[PDB]
């Protein structure tokens, strides 16, 4: 562990700040160190970590797909042979994308979520599996793909069941995870109808408990519904 | 592709 | 060296992939990969080389731009004392672009520069190297900021005076170099004088030399010339 | 910050 040696609160610190300096990686391994340190984490420090591997994974993924394109391209009828160049770097910008998924998941399975008990850490956390395990999905084949899947699904799941029974439905936590879950379904299950009907329940129950809110938190709930509406729009 | 969060 | 197992036109395959990947820490490394095959490089190699590291390197200088501006915020009177984190993670970002310069400067040192005959390789690689002195020099302090301030100077010069001597005042490599320098007077070397003299007299001597161009190669050196006046109204 | 190239 290369951050033994630093405070649990400079790591955090440190996080803010590479944050505020668009440093996402160094973010990552800052608040991989705090949460290695073994306690909890509060709401803001989650959302450190999130907002950290997210960045990451997100220009893996980018990269993942430009590659990937290009991969298959070349692998058309007509197209020249270009060597094994095109495949090795989608493989190498593959393996570390994996390398960062394994590495959320192993923080979520030691020990964040076994010591996660309210529903607003506990949901978070399982969302970031389910999150993180259809990152996995997205880049695998075959019959390894199928388990990825169903690890994502069941993670997904037991947070929505969480998010249902403890949790108003405009909480951003659950309507983030809704917006997700749905697109898990559409992209990643092959279920479009899932992700069409689960969209369109979040957003009218979230309409319905708006009416509970003070402004900003109308504002916080209000943005992630017109995400779920943005992508209603996008698949019908 | 699609929004999330 | 890590990619002394690649094939050189591997390194430059993945190099031009990464770059359309926005992966350019991969693509410097594949690029020094490359150089370090001990074989010259053509222009289109060479732009690579530049494009990667300048890429990279900018990510850092922004980066310690937004630290520094925190850490002299946290020194002024009146403000609360927040401890050490903010000088070490600026001295961490600091350390880690200090190291890319020095890489730099040891591709063309070893051994670029001195194979580099022709004025639009030499003088690409001797604006290189002022360029990462500079890089340097905004982050020096002291004595050891003169002799780096110097030695950026040198390159530049030496640059200029070939640049003067074997190139059409509107090749882009010489406009560029102008402009750069231009911006070390101003920036670096406290000479605004200097720098707002010598991007006038290269923006109107590469103005009378358009009419012997191309209409590809007008546009490539009206661009940079478009820069110089950007700059000039920034300073004027 | 002024351009460079
Ligand atoms: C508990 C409060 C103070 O902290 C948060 C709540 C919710 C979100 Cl989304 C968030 C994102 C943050 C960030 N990017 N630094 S802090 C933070
Ligand atoms: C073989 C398939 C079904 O599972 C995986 C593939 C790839 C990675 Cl990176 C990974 C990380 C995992 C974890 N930390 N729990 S499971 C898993
Ligand atoms: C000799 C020709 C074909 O190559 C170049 C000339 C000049 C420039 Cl500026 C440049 C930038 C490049 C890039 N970003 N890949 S290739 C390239
Ligand atoms: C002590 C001052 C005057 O010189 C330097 C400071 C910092 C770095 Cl990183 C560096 C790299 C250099 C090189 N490769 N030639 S000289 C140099
Ligand atoms: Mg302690
Ligand atoms: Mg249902
Ligand atoms: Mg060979
Ligand atoms: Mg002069």
């Amino acid at each position: 562990g290369a951050m033994g040696s630093m405070e649990r609160a400079s790591l955090i610190q440190k996080a803010k700040l590479a944050e505020q300096a668009e440093r996402y990686e160094d973010m990552a391994a800052f608040m991989k160190g705090a949460v290695e340190k073994g306690e909890e984490l509060s709401c803001e420090e989650r959302n450190l970590l999130s907002v950290a591997y997210k960045n990451v994974v997100g220009g893996q993924r980018a990269a993942w797909r430009v590659l990937s394109s290009i991969e298959q391209k070349s692998n058309e009828e007509g197209s020249e042979e270009k060597g094994p160049e095109v495949r090795e770097y989608r493989e190498k910008v593959e393996t570390e994308l994996q390398g960062v998924c394994d590495t959320v998941l192993g923080l979520l399975d030691s020990h964040l979520i076994k010591e996660a008990g309210d529903a607003e850490s506990r949901v978070f956390y399982l969302k970031m599996k389910g999150d993180y395990y259809r990152y996995l999905a997205e880049v695998a084949t075959g019959d390894d793909k199928k388990r990825i899947i169903d690890s994502a699904r069941s993670a997904y799941q037991e947070a929505m069941d969480i998010s249902k029974k403890e949790m108003p439905p405009t909480n951003p936590i659950r309507l983030g995870l809704a917006l997700n879950f749905s697109v898990f379904h559409y992209e990643i299950a092959n279920s479009p109808e899932e992700a069409i009907s689960l969209a369109k329940t979040t957003f009218d129950e979230a309409m319905a408990d708006l009416h509970t809110l003070s402004e900003d938190s109308y504002k916080d709930s209000t943005l992630i519904m017109q995400l779920l509406r943005d992508n209603l729009t996008l698949w019908t | 592709f699609p929004a999330t969060v």
